[PDB]
Order: C-alpha cells, then sequence, then structure tokens
RNA sequence: ACACCAACGGCGAAAGCACUCUGCUGGGCCGACACUGACACUGAGAGACGAAAGCUAGGGGAGCGAAUGGGAUUAGAUACCCCAGUAGUCCUAGCCGUAAACGAUGGAUACUAGGCGCUGUGCGUAUCGACCCGUGCAGUGUUGUAGCUAACGCGUUAAGUAUCCCGCCUGGGGAGUACGUUCGCAAGAAUGAAACUCAAAGGAAUUGACGGGGGCCCGCACAAGCGGUGGAGCAUGUGGUUUAAUUCG
C-alpha cells in the first residue's frame, strides 16, 4: 500500500431488507464463502429477536451498533526512543468494522446452542447496553483516557 | 476561606512539571495546584495536558472564594507556558495582564555541564 | 556444556567430516564463551564443519566453520571462517559471534534513545 | 518587581488571539531558546558555533528575502 | 561571572583582553619637510613574557566540579545518566614553562590583474555639516587571472618571482625512551642515543563496499485484516544413532 491508495467498492444491499448494514454483517459472519448458510443464520437471528421482543429489529441493529461504536482507541507510537500509547481517533467506517467485529466475536464465544440464538442474544444485550461487546468498548475508552496525556496532537 | 476579589496567578513551567499558585497583591499565597498533585507522575507530569488540569484545578478553588480579576505570571521554559493560559481563559475569569517572569541571569553562576547522552 | 545455556540448542554437524570428542569439547568451550554472557537472547546455535585440501581435494588444507545464531527477537546471525586447523577455525568463529552478538545487545538492550 | 513580556488583555478578549499575541511576544524576546541555551554550560567554541549559525541564519534570511 | 550591544567587528609580540568609571603608562597609524643622515635586516649563545592543569605560603569559598559515595543501566560497568559532594576554580606573593601555544605557514625587502567588502584616518568633490561620491595611504575579509603545486589548494595578508639572516628535516618501529648532565620544592621539563627489528610507515585524490550519517522512493516488508505452522495422531524428507549395507548427491 506504499504507493497506491484504495478505490471504493460498491456498497451492496441485503436482499430482504435492502440495507447496507445487514449486508455488512452477513459478509463478516461468513466463513468458507458459504453465503447460502450465512443468510440463513442471520435471518433465523432476526426471527428469534422478533420472537423475544415486539420491537422492530431494523432499529435494534442501529442500537446494537450505536452501542458498541468506539469513537476513539489507542495506537502504539515510537516517539523519541519512548514507546507511547497515543490515543488516535477512529474513522466511521473503522468504527462500524470494529463494532460488527466485537459483536461477532462475543457472539461466537457464547454458551448457547445455535449461532442464530447466540447472535440474537448478543444483539439483544448490546442494544440494552448490557453485554461484553459494550464492556469491551468501555475498556478501550478507559485505556484511551488514562493515556490521554500522550496525545500531543490534542 | 479568604474572599479576595483581585489577585495574581503564578504559573511556573519547568520541563518536568508545572506548578500553579494563586495569590493576592499583598504577596500572600492562597491556594496552589501542581500537575503532580492531580495524580500524574513523572513522564505525563510534563505534558501540556497535565498543566491544563492543574490550571483548571486551581481556578476551581479561586472561583469558590469568589474572585474576579487576575494577573498571570509565567516563569520557566516548559510546555505548560502556553497550555495553562488556555485553562485560565476557559475557566471564565477575567484576564488583566499576562507577564513572563522567566529569570534571565545577566551573567553568573556557571551552569552544570552538558549531558553526554 | 552448560546448564545456564540449557535453553539453547547446540547443533553440531560435520558436512564432509567425522566429528571427534576433542572437537565436541572444544566447540562447547569456544561457543560456550560467546554464548554464555549473552545467553538471555540466544536461542539456537548451528555449527557446520567443512574440510578441504590436503588428501581430500585440490588447494591448501582449509578447514571452514560456519555458525549461525538465532535470538528471541532478531533472526539471522551468520559467521563464516576459513583457516588451517578446526581449532583455529572455531576460535575465529567465536571471535566473530561475540562481536555481532554484543552489537545486537548494544542496539536494542541499551535503552538507546532513538529519537525519530 | 520586574517583567520580560507585557501582554495586556483588553475586554475584546478571545482565547486564540491572546494566546498567539503572547506566543509572538515570547518569540520576540526569544526566552525559551534562551533557557534552553543556559540550561547547560558552553565552552567558548559552542558559543562561536551558535553565533555564526544563528547570526548568519537570520542575516542570510534578511539578504535572500 | 559580566545578558542585550557582539559583527564572516577592535587592540595586542604571542599568550590573551569586553558591566561602568577615573588615574599611571606601552605601542600603532595618518599629514606636514621640521630635523639627523644608512643610524639598516636578522640573530648562535643569553634575557623577558608565556592558556589551562599543577605546586609552596596566607587568605577566600556561592555556583560548578576531578577524586569519592550512594542510586540506576549492563553479562559485568571501577563508564555514559541521576543524587550528593572534597581538591581545585577565586585573591595576594611566588615557583613550574608545557598545549592542535594552529594560519598546522620564522623574519625583512623588492616586484607582479582584477571584482566585492570592512576599520582607521588624509585629500578633492557634496554642501559650506551629516552623508555623498571618487581617490592616497595603513591594516583586515571573501571570490579569482598570471604563476606555483603531488594533488587539495595558495593567489599583493602568496604556498608567486628574487636577495639576506635564523631554526629545523634526512625511511618506520625501538623512542621523544634509556644513560649522563643542566634546571625544578615536586610533578616533571630541556639535551637526547644505541643494540635489535621491519620492506615498508606515510600524503593527496579515485572507483567501490560499509555507517546504530543524511535526503528521496519502492516491495504482503511492517501495519490493517483473514486463515495456518509450533501443541495431538498419522503421511513424508533430512540429520543422528544402528547395521553386513542402511548406495551416492
Ligand atoms: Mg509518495
Ligand atoms: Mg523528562
Ligand atoms: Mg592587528
Ligand atoms: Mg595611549
Ligand atoms: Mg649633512
Ligand atoms: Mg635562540
Ligand atoms: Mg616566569
Ligand atoms: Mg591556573
Ligand atoms: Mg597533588
Ligand atoms: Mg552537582
Ligand atoms: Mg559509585
Ligand atoms: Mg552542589
Ligand atoms: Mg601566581
Ligand atoms: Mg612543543
Ligand atoms: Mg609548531
Ligand atoms: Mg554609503
Ligand atoms: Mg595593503
Ligand atoms: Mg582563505
Ligand atoms: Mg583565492
Ligand atoms: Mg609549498
Ligand atoms: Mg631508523
Ligand atoms: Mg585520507
Ligand atoms: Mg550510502
Ligand atoms: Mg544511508
Ligand atoms: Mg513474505
Ligand atoms: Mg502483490
Ligand atoms: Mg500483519
Ligand atoms: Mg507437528
Ligand atoms: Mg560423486
Amino acid at each position: 500500500s506504499r504507493r497506491g491508495t484504495v478505490e471504493e467498492k460498491t456498497a451492496k444491499s441485503d436482499p430482504i431488507y435492502r440495507n447496507r448494514l445487514v449486508n455488512m454483517l452477513v459478509n463478516r459472519i461468513l466463513k468458507h464463502g458459504k453465503k447460502s448458510l450465512a443468510y440463513q443464520i442471520l435471518y433465523r437471528a432476526v426471527k428469534k429477536i422478533q420472537q423475544k421482543t415486539e420491537t422492530n429489529p431494523l432499529s435494534v441493529l442501529r442500537q446494537a451498533i450505536r452501542g458498541v461504536t468506539p469513537d476513539i482507541a489507542v495506537k502504539a507510537r515510537r516517539v523519541g526512543g519512548s514507546t507511547h500509547q497515543v490515543p488516535i481517533e477512529i474513522g466511521s467506517t473503522q468504527g462500524k468494522a470494529l463494532a460488527i467485529r466485537w459483536l461477532l466475536g462475543a457472539a461466537r464465544k457464547r454458551p448457547g446452542r445455535n449461532m442464530a440464538f447466540k447472535l440474537s442474544s448478543e444483539l439483544v444485550d448490546a442494544a440494552k447496553g448490557s453485554g461484553d461487546a459494550v464492556r469491551k468498548k468501555e475498556e478501550t475508552h478507559r485505556m484511551a483516557e488514562a493515556n490521554r496525556a500522550f496525545a500531543h496532537f490534542r | 476561606a479568604r474572599k479576595i476579589p483581585k489577585g495574581v496567578i503564578h504559573v511556573q513551567a519547568s520541563f518536568n512539571n508545572t506548578i500553579v499558585t494563586v495569590t493576592d497583591v499583598r504577596g500572600r499565597v492562597v491556594s496552589w495546584a501542581s500537575a503532580g498533585t492531580c495524580g500524574f507522575r513523572g513522564t505525563k507530569r510534563g505534558t501540556p495536558f497535565a498543566a491544563q488540569t492543574a490550571a483548571g484545578n486551581a481556578i476551581r478553588t479561586v472561583v469558590e472564594q469568589g474572585m474576579q480579576r487576575a494577573e498571570v505570571m509565567i516563569k520557566g521554559p516548559g510546555l505548560g507556558r502556553d497550555a495553562a493560559l488556555r485553562a485560565i481563559r476557559r475557566s471564565g475569569i477575567l484576564l488583566s495582564f499576562v507577564r513572563d517572569v522567566t529569570p534571565m541571569p545577566h551573567n553568573g553562576c556557571r551552569p552544570p555541564k552538558k549531558r553526554r547522552v | 556444556w552448560d546448564g545456564p545455556l540449557s535453553s539453547v540448542k547446540l547443533i553440531l554437524q560435520g558436512r564432509n567430516l567425522e566429528v571427534s570428542d576433542n572437537v565436541r569439547s572444544h566447540v562447547e568451550d569456544k561457543v560456550g564463551k560467546s554464548v554464555a554472557k549473552h545467553s538471555h537472547l540466544v536461542r539456537e546455535v548451528d555449527v557446520r564443519l567443512s574440510a578441504r585440501g590436503g588428501d581430500l581435494s585440490k588447494g591448501p588444507k582449509l578447514r571452514r566453520c560456519e555458525v549461525t545464531l538465532f535470538t528471541k527477537r532478531h533472526g539471522v546471525i551468520r559467521a563464516e571462517e576459513d583457516a588451517e586447523s578446526l581449532y583455529s577455525s572455531i576460535d575465529l568463529v567465536s571471535s566473530i559471534i561475540q562481536r555481532k552478538l554484543r552489537k545486537i545487545k548494544d542496539k536494542v538492550s541499551d535503552h538507546g534513545r532513538h529519537m525519530k | 518587581s520586574a517583567y520580560n513580556v507585557q501582554v495586556l488583555v483588553d475586554d475584546n478578549e478571545n482565547e486564540e488571539r491572546l494566546l498567539n499575541r503572547f506566543r509572538r511576544e515570547v518569540m520576540r524576546a526569544g526566552v525559551i531558546q534562551e533557557c534552553k541555551r543556559r540550561r547547560y554550560f558552553e565552552n567558548k567554541q559552542e558559543e562561536k558555533k551558535r553565533k555564526h549559525r544563528e547570526a548568519a541564519k537570520r542575516n542570510s534570511r534578511r539578504r535572500r528575502g
């Protein structure tokens, strides 16, 4: 990447709901390129989340992600022979990425039976602000703020 | 404790830390704020940020005494020279004069040698 | 050979030659000195011996020792020596290793203030 | 009493203009470079180095511009 | 101890000399004929001065700081960094006489393009007093012609063209040592070998290679991702051991 920068790729839309968001999630849940299976998983997740609650899942997405989006993190810099944790601020695309990721990881580590169930459970917990995916973000903020003194670009 | 309307703020900025003292024209110290007393230690203790919170922290107690106008005294080469001034400003206290008091010998005591680092 | 170096793998390989007991011990000594002092960094010691000349082939009686070190962080320490006797060769390789080693310790382990 | 730099703030006060007025006062007396200079001790040689360097710097900056 | 002034500026034989002032005094340079009339230049020996460290005696002692001590860092750290801190640094009266005491360039005289600068004065002009201009000297700085040089460079302040006096050099180690003398309170300084050993040791420039020197830029090189190896079992290649042979590569 030393020379070239990256062109933008067409942001797709999930077939049923025509979302950029849901589509993002099905691409990151994907393993061994079986899109066939991933869609099934994601939709039986929408079905368990409409099962447990009567609220619109389309919105529970926006809450689940607004909940886990870090606005800041750190980065290790080498400054004057000193290795600092410098609290670099995060771009929006990067925010959504991070988000979906911690969601998915905390979803893969769950005690439950299905992946649909797990994903639903963590969507529910993240929308409530009640779960590991959120806690993780707050930790990143805690360890950003303690290191707040090392951002000289402040 | 003492309600003094106009007084002076001495801010010493050294390379390892910045001290901010608040006083009155009688040459009397009311309250002080150090970047180390805010729960910062050796490295961070020099950064302009710790100076910011030092300044804010003193001006807390100075509005608590209910003071209005102040002069600012800046002594020393360090980073907080610029940083502290900002907090003095955003802390919504009228700024009368801002002076630099960094002492300059006109000749004198022969300094320490050069560190070979 | 050493216990403080027990974490290190001493791999001794004759290429075209047969390895004796005196070469064993001597290798352990001369490589032992080099490695022992910087042991915290060191990982694997690879020593190959190559003989040539005299009755084997054409050219002077050369005995050539190659060693290789690896450290926990830095890879690739290479040293190549040509000389008369195996013993001489080994002494030389040790002389070189020592230098490169303490050059690495020097770089990273100095708390070198590298500002940039 | 004594003073080096005198910055008097009027009641038109906003933070940035004040901060930069002051910053240019300090640039104007050269006080921070001064206390980086008297931090340690210099033999006559580094004094002649500093004189030639700084003087011919600002001087050639006056003769080019 | 003397900020700013301070300058690729001033005086000094060199060492060096800078807050201010006054006093005693050394030189310099310039313009006039006012005068003497070769009174010159150099210098073996000899004499005076001569950074800093050092020493003797008496004071003085803030800061800094050998030595020294603690704290670290490191395999070690009798170092670098930090915390303390004694001699010494300062003054008076002496000794020591060495420095990259460097322009790494002994002194005097004569003579050989310029250009651009500065310091001192003098002249003419400008006004009638500050410039200003052109010029005469005296010194001081940067480019550069002839010529010189092994090159770099030096170039009216020569390392040019000549004359005079003085000091010094005659391959590298051994060695600026030993021995002996002279000087010194000492530390040491001055004068200065030989046996022996080597076929080199050195200067300037060039192409490389290298640099924990710069500046610019690339690569799934790092970062950002996704999946592996290392752990488990087997499959297989090599080393090692074993064997009559585990063919050689
Ligand atoms: Mg680019
Ligand atoms: Mg510091
Ligand atoms: Mg002169
Ligand atoms: Mg006089
Ligand atoms: Mg006559
Ligand atoms: Mg003589
Ligand atoms: Mg004398
Ligand atoms: Mg002295
Ligand atoms: Mg003594
Ligand atoms: Mg000290
Ligand atoms: Mg010690
Ligand atoms: Mg002290
Ligand atoms: Mg004396
Ligand atoms: Mg001499
Ligand atoms: Mg000489
Ligand atoms: Mg003029
Ligand atoms: Mg002249
Ligand atoms: Mg010259
Ligand atoms: Mg020239
Ligand atoms: Mg010559
Ligand atoms: Mg000889
Ligand atoms: Mg050379
Ligand atoms: Mg290069
Ligand atoms: Mg390079
Ligand atoms: Mg690769
Ligand atoms: Mg590619
Ligand atoms: Mg990576
Ligand atoms: Mg395996
Ligand atoms: Mg064959």
